[PDB]
């Protein structure tokens, strides 16, 4: 780094530890938690949901503006947990590298390769002293051509794995027992199906029941595979539907 | 609290945050109030402007800027850094009317100048800005949009908002005021009423206030209040503040 | 003129039973002006591998070195001998990083395989285009002489002895009909048992 | 630019007492085709400077955007300063002559109006870099045409009213086009004064073939 | 610190770094050169007689040209990299201005390749002193040394490394026109200030005389015992 | 094609003097077979002491004489003086030097006092070379007035004549008369002529009305 | 020098397609994106180039190929002269004052 | 290592710092020839895939150099192209085009697409400008479907049921204009490339030699290299087998190698 | 024997605006020479969802150009989160021609539907100008119906008029133009959709020819 390399092991990005682990990576996971939201993917057979929590602090703040469901391209969508400016700047760079495959390879860029792409630009944040790793969470959703319905997860780290149910935030780990012990129980998975747990799981570690306004969710099905953000009404639709049964 | 990991913008605290961006925070909020509402007609800005000696000039330090014909911009925190922020938006404004021939979006111009200072927040070589600034303009299609940008690298959009010492009252203040029903003029009066409440007189000695409005009765296009209307607008912040 | 033609040269390579044989003419010449009865083409790039040159001299001389300087490379680095068909891509290679300005040369390469002792002869454009051949393989200023005579005279499973009468008279015939080439012929016979290295009497006109 | 491709024909101006007036025809002709017959080749630089080009229209576009963006930036500064017509006929000068330097030149020769303090201000940018102020300006066939008739009447009176150079601009366009191949029936006035720069819409001129008959 | 950064001037005034390469110097061996009418000599003190080492290999005086010599004291590496430098620059003088190299021209390109790589602290400046002998074009005898520092000076005669301070008392106090005006006596004056710096002497000399027009030639150990010999004999005869 | 340059014409003269320095040109600036403005003259004041006249290619004379007025102002501001007569003339031979394979196409001569007092006169190559003399004519006509001044201030080929020194008043006539030949003769000479006098008490301009076309 | 002049009218071209290249990106990134991409993208580059070998010796570059897009890209540039096999080289402090500036 | 002042690092890509010599030797005196190939490459799109069709005869100059040559290059398993044109040029684009739609199927994990070869290969064409000499024709079965390519060197492309390239392309285009059916089978669509391919061959001089075939379709690839021979050397009559001992030397130097 | 050509395509674009939409319309012959390479090639090249581009001149220059500039105005319409105005395109295009004017030849008409000014066509001729224009033909065979098209152009042509009018004009250049032929291709851009329709054979509009009987 200009500035010159920090002294104690937590204290650079680059330095091992004496087991030999990343510190600074792991702070990153702890600053996406500081992001305070929690945002909830799930992946079925027929579409792929993306939950979060939408929380306007101030009513001065326009609630419009306030969202962290961003399109990276027509087809693929992600929701951002984390640092706010840094989720942007990762949604940026994901939008250019989609547009820059669909230029030079001639069809749409999979959500597999967006991710795998975002990872390696995270890994060599993460060599290097200069920067440091972005404090923020990439879950990236859209249907792929032959495999159906896509989820990927993609980390500060450089982990680009996908899930059948993803989870982020503050409460990612009671999310993620929670979707692990709906999809141990296999249902049918329909559109609806999957927008009811994305919302169920969010409403039970988040210990409140939502109104059409605390969250926003955002949809891509295999029979519409544009990337489509629910309307509030639809949102509390889906709630009411939810409290009936 | 981050003793050991506040030193550079590229090192991340135990819990998770980046002190630099904080401290940067800090410094804004180091700096006097400046207001911004914005109504159906347009967008009404307001500084409170302490005049450090009465040698200088009236206008001096101006903490609002033309950044293009339909955008303007009230600035808070370090002057330096606000004046740089202002020639980059600049430029990028001059650029998109040069290439899509058309004037940029407001959404999209605060998004390149948040993302401009998200980046040199990123690097150790580089420190964050210290200051925070309010983007507003109106237009016949996109209408009164305003929006305000963090030392942090953020971008808002509000229907009013202020940056500074007295933050929290002057929001709460715009808070209790109904801006989406009063027009320019009542608004540029109230925006005065709450520049004038929240100034306090004891700490500082003086301030002279600039009130600027983009809307429809200046035809999307952003300017400095006029010297009549402004002193109207002092003089009925002078009887609200006496009552 | 053509530039081939300012140097002369001519190199051939045919293939026998088991065994490979390469020759080429020993004049050097700036246009019509003999200079050297003595100049060499061929250069060994291994036991049982040699490469032949023709065209522009000094083209002819750099593209050896480098080809020896990237063989030499490539064998310390590997640890074994070449094999004729990544010797040949290794000249395509070093041709095809001068496209736009070519080495004025089209080599011919001829060899046994050091593992299975199999003939390999193949040619070289100015560019760098293998062209793999059972039959055989010329290059130079009298191109078609040596096709002529190496489509009349060439057959298939030639006794070493016999290969080497064979190319030794098609080399002869082609060079007694073109100016710029001649001045004597070297032969090299290359078999696993041995090599036998053989200069012809020509016309030195 | 190597090629001129699609062409402006001339600009003819004229300085009276309280502004200048300019004109040029609406054509841009490829070749001999006249192909685009309703494009502008005049623009207003600012309240008190005006612009009309000859040669390649995509040179004068890209002239157009830069000048404007210029102006808005100064505006945008609003210190109280204005550029002058003469600052934009010396940018233009100096952008000419690096463009020639850099044999790259803009193919257009162009000609610059504006009334500022007083002072009518008519200025000539060729393609290479050549700079002057005259009274009286005309590019391309203009200078061999219409300047004749410009020429002699100002030595004739030195200074005219604008009623008076409006009519012998409109007597100057309408012999450009009874001998100009690239001349076009439609023109277009811009006048610049102490209000500001006005540019007229399309005009068209009194034909006369009366001398087609008298054979 | 203010000793750890080159560039860091100290608060007296100092830039220690340049001062602990001068230090580097002195632990070298000790070299010792002094200057004679139309005779120019140089001598280094070998640390150890090292058995199966070949002393071709680990020679310190070397010729930078013709005309010039060069003897230096230090860090070897540092020497090795100098002295190829200023072959190369000789070379090049010798190419753009056609005469030959004169020692001042050369002495003054490494003075200024030492102060460069002294003006950075990313680079560290040269650990060497070094010793250029030589004739000029007239034909002038010319002893010049340089350090770490950049500022080189010319001397009659000087000692560097290990022992220095010794052996350059010694060369003052035995310094004669008489002994400059023979070759001889000069050589003889080499060898006498080398063998009060080595009380051991012998072997471990490393002689080398250069002479008006004549290339650099080093004495075999034989000439070198020869005259030890000659030394010990006019000491026993006092 | 694309031609970088053009002949603008015009003619600049010099003429030096015991006190005196005139520098005169006429005012005709004509491309091809056209007259572009019949008021351009072609000598610009570059200090109190000095004028240059700069003739053939328009632009590079309006870009060599910005040039050599931004020099003169880092002069001023470096050495905290003005630049002298002989200072401009080497500046200018170094200037015009530095595009020599893309020349500037001007005629440049330097008329001017010099520290002592006495007229100098410069003259100039596109290239760059150039010497002091006493009088020199330089552009289009250069070739035509030359002789006259040869003849007159020289007294060259004048046998058993008095060398009587050149006084202001004549030198005046003389480039009225060579000027007025020049219009006569030279179709890119003519309208007006500008006489920049450089005396020690400063620069006088004056204006001779040539012959039209 | 005639060396200016290019030999060849792709030669120009094809010498700098590696900065040409990274220029065209940081075109389009300031068209659409804006300064913050093109910015961002120049420190990491420099960055990344900051640490590597010495001039005189081979470096890979594998993090500024990951950053440029190229890790999985192979052009003629790549493979038909090899930088490793340079054929020549310079004394190593020369060509470590070289890119420093001294030179 | 090299001998002093070598300052810049190597730089990496084509060396063109060799045109100088080119011209100081054309002033001299008048640019030797390389193999143009003087092809005739057809391919057609059939009901089940893509049949590509080549001939197998290289030419330097107007003389033959390579009687059988391949000119139906792989791309990947699903992806094959014909080159036309500059022999070495079209080798050279196809292999490195090849490599990169490895790595690009090895980072995916899927068969890679035809649509992205030829957006390659005509991006590094236009790059280049047409210096690259590299008539192409570019068939494959992806997940898409059978497409058909073909690529000029300056660097257009067109998606057309039937294409054909080199100097014997019009023979073959015309015989496909004349004897074409939407949706063919395999055997038919076969035969009618064969017909193009032997069309160009006996209508054009720089055609000739055998007949290339390369089946394409979602089940199999099918590559025949020899799959007809219309062309054959005559028997020779006279036989001209040199004898030992006909051939007179002057040196002899046996050099034994050790196995 | 007939290479060496770099492969032009000849075409004969068209494009005209109506009330809430554009028409787009071109042949499909593409000559290399005298030589029909493609003869049923698609010149209609799609920038976005609701604009188009047709490419005239050099093959490999314009299919660069389009691609470029669907890249750009994909990247941009991503993030505006709006649907791409016809005159960003325009613009793009306008610059990528005015950059390399001297290195690509490339005359390129867009028309398109955006939600602001509806329907609109914008021509970009060689040279990188842009103007707005009614109805714009460009390419080699749009010289022999310049005269047509001034003639039976009017003001408020329907959507259907105006697809006659096109086939009309684009049937008369391939029958006068050699480099013009194949099939008429037709794209009518409204805000519902854009619905393409080739009109082959006898649907291509025929022109009794004089067949002057002594002939």
């Amino acid at each position: 780094m200009s500035r010159g390399s920090s002294a104690g092991f937590d204290r650079h990005i680059t330095i091992f530890s004496p087991e030999g682990r990343l510190y600074q990576v792991e702070y990153a996971f702890k600053a996406i938690n500081q992001g305070g939201l929690t945002s909830v993917a799930v992946r079925g057979k027929d579409c792929a949901v993306i939950v979060t929590q939408k929380k306007v602090p101030d009513k001065l703040l326009d609630s419009s503006t306030v969202t962290h469901l961003f399109k990276i391209t027509e087809n693929i969508g992600c929701v951002m947990t984390g640092m706010t400016a840094d989720s942007r700047s990762q949604v940026q760079r994901a939008r250019y590298e989609a547009a820059n495959w669909k230029y030079k390879y001639g069809y749409e860029i999979p959500v597999d390769m967006l991710c795998k792409r975002i990872a390696d630009i995270s890994q060599v944040y993460t060599q290097n002293a200069e920067m440091r790793p972005l404090g923020c969470c990439m879950i990236l959703i859209g249907i792929d051509e032959e495999q159906g319905p896509q989820v990927y997860k993609c980390d500060p780290a450089g982990y680009y794995c996908g899930f059948k149910a993803t989870a982020a935030g503050v409460k990612q780990t009671e999310s993620t027992s929670f979707l692990e012990k709906k999809v141990k129980k296999k249902f049918d998975w329909t559109f609806e199906q999957t927008v009811e747990t994305a919302i169920t799981c969010l409403s039970t570690v988040l210990s409140i029941d939502f109104k059409p306004s605390e969250i926003e969710v955002g949809v891509v099905t295999v029979e519409n595979p544009k990337f489509r953000i629910l309307t509030e009404a639809e949102i509390d639709a889906h709630l009411v539907a939810l409290a009936e049964r | 609290i981050g003793t050991g990991y506040d030193l550079s913008a590229s090192t991340f605290s135990p819990d998770g945050r980046v002190f630099q961006v904080e401290y940067a925070m800090k410094a804004v909020e180091n700096s006097s109030t400046a207001i911004g509402i914005r109504c159906k007609d347009g967008v009404v800005f307001g500084v409170e402007k302490l005049v450090l000696s009465k040698l200088y000039e009236e206008g001096s330090n101006k903490r609002l800027f033309n950044v293009d014909r339909h955008v303007g911009m009230a600035v808070a925190g370090l002057l330096a850094d606000a004046r740089s922020l202002a020639d980059i938006a600049r430029e990028e404004a001059s650029n998109f009317r040069s290439n899509f021939g058309y004037n940029i979006p407001l959404k999209h111009l605060a998004d390149r100048v948040a993302m401009y200072v998200h980046a040199y927040t990123l690097y150790s070589a580089v420190r964050p800005f210290g200051c925070s600034f309010m983007l507003g303009s109106y237009s016949v299609n996109d209408g009164a949009q305003l929006y305000m940008i963090d030392p942090s690298g953020v971008s808002y959009g509000y229907w009013g908002c202020a940056i500074g010492k007295a933050r929290q009252a002057a929001k709460t203040e715009i808070e209790k005021l109904q801006m989406k029903e009063m027009t320019c003029r009542d608004i540029v009066k109230e925006v005065a009423k709450i520049i004038y409440i929240v100034h306090d007189e004891v700490k500082d000695k003086a301030f002279e206030l600039e009130l600027s409005w983009v809307g429809e009765l200046t035809n999307g296009r952003h300017e400095i209040v006029p010297k009549d209307i402004r002193e109207e607008a002092e003089k009925y912040a002078k009887e609200s503040l006496k009552e | 003129m053509s530039i081939m033609s300012y140097n002369g040269g001519a190199v051939m390579a045919m293939k026998g039973k088991n065994c490979v044989a390469i020759a080429a003419d020993r004049r050097f010449g700036i246009q019509a002006q003999m200079v050297t009865t003595d100049f060499q083409k061929i250069f060994p790039m291994g036991d049982r591998l040699y490469i032949g040159l023709a065209g522009l001299a000094t083209d002819v001389q750099t593209v050896a070195q480098r080809l020896k300087f990237r063989l030499n490379l490539y064998e310390l680095k590997e640890g074994r001998q070449i094999k004729p068909y990544t010797l040949m891509s290794m000249v395509a290679n070093l041709l095809y990083e001068k496209r736009f300005g070519p080495y004025y040369t089209e080599p011919v390469i001829a060899g046994l395989d050091p593992k299975t002792f199999k003939p390999f002869i193949c040619s070289l454009d100015l560019i760098g285009c293998p062209m793999v051949t059972d039959d055989f393989v010329v290059s130079g200023t009298c191109a078609e002489q040596m096709y002529g005579m190496c489509e009349s005279l060439w057959e298939p499973n030639m006794d070493p002895d016999h290969l080497f009468e064979t190319i030794s008279q098609a080399m002869l015939n082609a060079v007694d009909r073109d100016a710029v080439s001649g001045m004597g012929v070297i032969v090299h016979i290359i078999e696993k048992d041995k090599i036998t290295t053989r200069t012809l009497k020509a016309r030195m006109d | 630019t190597q090629n001129p491709m699609v062409t402006g024909t001339s600009v003819l101006g004229v300085k009276f007492e309280g502004g200048v007036v300019i004109a040029a025809d609406m054509l841009g002709s490829y070749g001999s085709l006249a192909r685009f017959r309703n494009i502008s080749r005049i623009m207003r630089v600012n309240n008190s400077t005006m612009l009309g080009a000859s040669g390649d229209y995509a040179d004068f576009q890209y002239l157009k955007q830069v000048l404007g963006q210029m102006v808005i930036d100064e505006e945008l500064l609003g210190d109280g300063h204005s550029y002058s017509p003469r600052a934009i006929h010396s940018w233009l000068t100096r952008a000419m002559y690096s463009r020639r330097s850099k044999m790259n030149p803009l193919w257009n020769t162009m000609v610059i109006g504006g009334y500022a303090d007083g002072e009518s201000f008519l200025g000539y940018v060729d393609m290479l870099g050549v700079a002057y102020e005259a009274p009286s300006l005309a590019t391309g066939y203009g200078a061999y045409l219409a300047q004749p008739l410009l020429r002699e009447v100002l030595e004739k009176q030195p200074v005219l009213s604008q009623t008076e150079a409006r009519d012998l601009v409109e007597r100057c366009m309408r012999v450009l086009y009874y001998r100009d191949a690239r001349s076009y029936n439609r023109f277009q006035i811009a006048t610049v004064t102490e209000k500001g720069v006005e540019i007229e819409g399309p005009l068209s001129t009194e034909t006369n073939w009366d001398i087609a008959h008298m054979i | 610190s203010y000793d750890r950064a080159i560039t860091v001037f100290s608060p007296d005034g100092h830039l220690f770094q340049v001062e602990y390469a001068q230090e580097a110097v002195k632990k070298g061996s000790t070299a010792v050169g002094v200057r004679g009418r139309d005779i120019v000599v140089l001598g280094v003190e070998k640390k150890s007689v090292a058995k199966l080492q070949d002393e071709r290999t680990v020679r310190k005086i070397c010729a930078l040209d013709d005309n010039v010599c060069m003897a230096f004291a230090g860090l070897t590496a540092d020497a090795r990299i100098v002295i190829n430098r200023a072959r190369v620059e000789c070379q090049s003088h010798r190419l753009t201005v056609e005469d030959p190299v004169t020692v001042e021209y050369i002495t003054r390109y490494i003075a200024s390749l030492k102060q460069r790589y002294t003006q950075s602290n990313g680079r560290r400046p040269f650990g060497i002193s070094a010793l250029i002998v030589g004739f000029d074009f007239d034909g002038t005898p010319r002893l010049y040394q340089t350090d770490p520092s950049g500022t080189y000076h010319a001397w009659k005669a000087n000692a560097i490394g290990r022992g220095a301070k010794s052996v350059r008392e010694f060369l003052e106090k035995n310094y004669t026109d008489e002994a400059i005006e023979t070759d001889d006596l000069t050589i003889k004056l080499v060898i006498k200030a080398l063998l009060e710096v080595v009380q051991s002497g012998g072997k471990n000399i490393e002689l080398a005389v250069m002479r008006r027009d004549q290339s650099l030639k080093i004495l075999n150990p034989e000439e070198i015992e020869k005259y030890v010999a000659e030394i010990e004999k006019e000491k026993e005869e006092n | 094609r694309f031609s970088p340059y053009v002949f603008n014409g015009g003619t600049i003269l010099a003429i030096a003097g015991e006190d005196f320095a005139i520098v005169a040109s006429d005012t005709r600036l004509s491309e091809g077979f056209s007259i572009h403005t019949r008021d351009s003259p072609k000598c610009y004041k570059l200090t109190d002491k000095t004028v240059i006249g700069c003739s053939g290619f328009h632009g590079d004379c309006l870009t060599l004489t910005k040039i050599i007025e931004a020099r003169l102002k880092m002069y001023k501001h470096s050495n905290n003086k003005a630049m002298t007569t002989g200072a401009i003339a080497a500046m200018l031979s170094t200037i015009l030097y530095s595009r020599r394979f893309f020349p500037y196409y001007v005629y440049n001569i330097i008329g001017g006092l010099d520290e002592e007092g006495k007229g100098a006169v410069y003259s100039f190559d596109p290239v760059g070379s150039y010497q002091r003399d006493s009088f020199k004519a330089g552009g289009s006509a250069s070739a035509m007035l030359q002789p006259l001044l040869d003849n007159q201030v020289g007294f060259k080929n004048m046998q058993n004549v008095e060398h009587v020194p050149l006084s202001l008043d004549r030198a005046m006539r003389l480039v009225k008369d060579v000027f007025i030949s020049a219009a006569e003769r030279d179709v890119y000479t003519g309208d007006a002529l500008r006489i920049c006098i450089v005396t020690k008490e400063g620069i006088r301009e004056e204006t001779v009305s040539l012959r039209k076309d | 020098k005639n060396e200016l002049l290019p030999s060849h009218p792709l030669e120009l071209s094809e010498k700098n397609f590696q900065l040409n290249q990274d220029k065209m990106n940081f075109s389009t990134l300031r068209n659409i994106q804006g300064l913050f991409a093109p910015l961002k993208l120049q420190m990491e580059f420099k960055a990344v180039q900051q640490v590597q070998r010495l001039p005189f010796l081979s470096s890979s570059n594998l993090s500024l190929d990951v950053l440029r897009g190229n890790d999985e890209t192979i052009g003629f540039e790549d493979i038909l002269n090899d930088p490793s096999q340079s054929e020549v080289m310079g004394e190593p402090h020369l060509m470590v004052e070289y890119k420093l500036g001294l030179l | 290592m090299a001998a002093v002042s070598v300052y810049a690092p190597p730089v990496g890509g084509f060396s063109f710092d060799n045109c100088r010599r080119n011209a100081v030797l054309e002033a001299d005196f008048a640019l030797p020839k390389v193999r143009k190939t003087g092809t005739t490459i057809a391919g057609v799109v059939y009901k089940d895939g893509i049949v590509l069709g080549a001939d197998t005869r290289a030419t330097e100059g107007m003389v033959v150099a390579d009687k059988n040559c391949s000119k139906i290059h792989f791309i990947s398993p699903n992806i094959y192209c014909c080159g036309a044109g500059t022999a070495a040029d079209t080798d050279m684009t196809t292999q490195l085009i090849s490599s990169n739609l490895e790595l690009h199927s090895l980072s995916t994990g899927r068969l890679p697409r035809v649509v992205t070869a030829n957006r390659m290969l005509k991006q590094m064409l236009f790059r280049y400008q047409g210096y690259i000499g590299a008539a192409l024709v570019l068939g494959g079965v992806d997940v898409t479907g059978p497409h058909l390519y073909s690529i000029y060197p300056h660097g257009s492309t067109d998606k057309l049921p039937y294409v054909t390239m080199g100097s014997g392309s019009l023979a073959a285009m015309a015989v496909f204009e004349d004897k074409f059916r939407p949706d063919m089978e395999e055997e038919e669509a076969k035969n009618l490339v064969s017909e193009a391919i032997a069309a160009g061959i006996f209508n054009d001089l720089g055609s000739g030699s055998n007949i290339d075939l390369c089946v394409i379709s979602k089940n199999k690839l099918d590559f025949l290299r020899p799959y007809t021979v219309p062309n054959k050397k005559g028997t020779r009559l006279g036989r001209y087998r040199c004898e030992k001992g006909t051939t007179a030397v002057l040196t002899e130097k046996i050099t034994p190698l050790e196995i | 024997d007939w290479e060496s050509r770099e492969v032009s395509t000849g075409t004969t674009i068209m494009a005209v605006q109506f009330d809430g939409g554009v028409v787009l319309g071109a042949d499909s012959r593409t000559t290399t020479g005298s030589y029909i390479a493609n003869r049923v090639t698609d010149k209609l090249t799609p920038i976005h969802d609701r604009i188009f581009c047709c490419r005239s001149g050099s093959a490999a220059d314009t299919q660069a150009v389009a691609d470029a500039v669907t890249y750009q105005l994909g990247f941009h319409s991503i993030e505006l989160n709006e649907p791409p105005l016809v005159h960003t395109a325009a613009s793009l295009f306008k610059e990528m021609c005015y950059r390399y004017r001297e290195d690509l030849m490339a005359g390129i008409i867009i028309a398109g539907w955006d939600p602001q000014e509806g329907g609109q066509v914008y021509s970009v001729p060689m040279g990188g100008m842009m103007v707005r224009q009614s109805f714009a033909i460009g390419g080699s065979g749009s010289s022999y119906i310049y005269g047509y098209v001034d003639a039976t152009y009017r003001e408020g042509m329907t959507k259907e008029e105006c697809l006659q009018f096109t086939a009309n004009a684009l049937a008369l250049a391939m029958e006068r133009d050699g480099s013009s032929g194949g099939v008429i291709r037709l794209a009518a851009i409204a805000e519902s959709g854009v619905e393409r329709q080739v009109l082959l054979g006898d649907q291509i509009p025929k022109f009794a020819v004089a067949t002057l009987p002594p002939a």
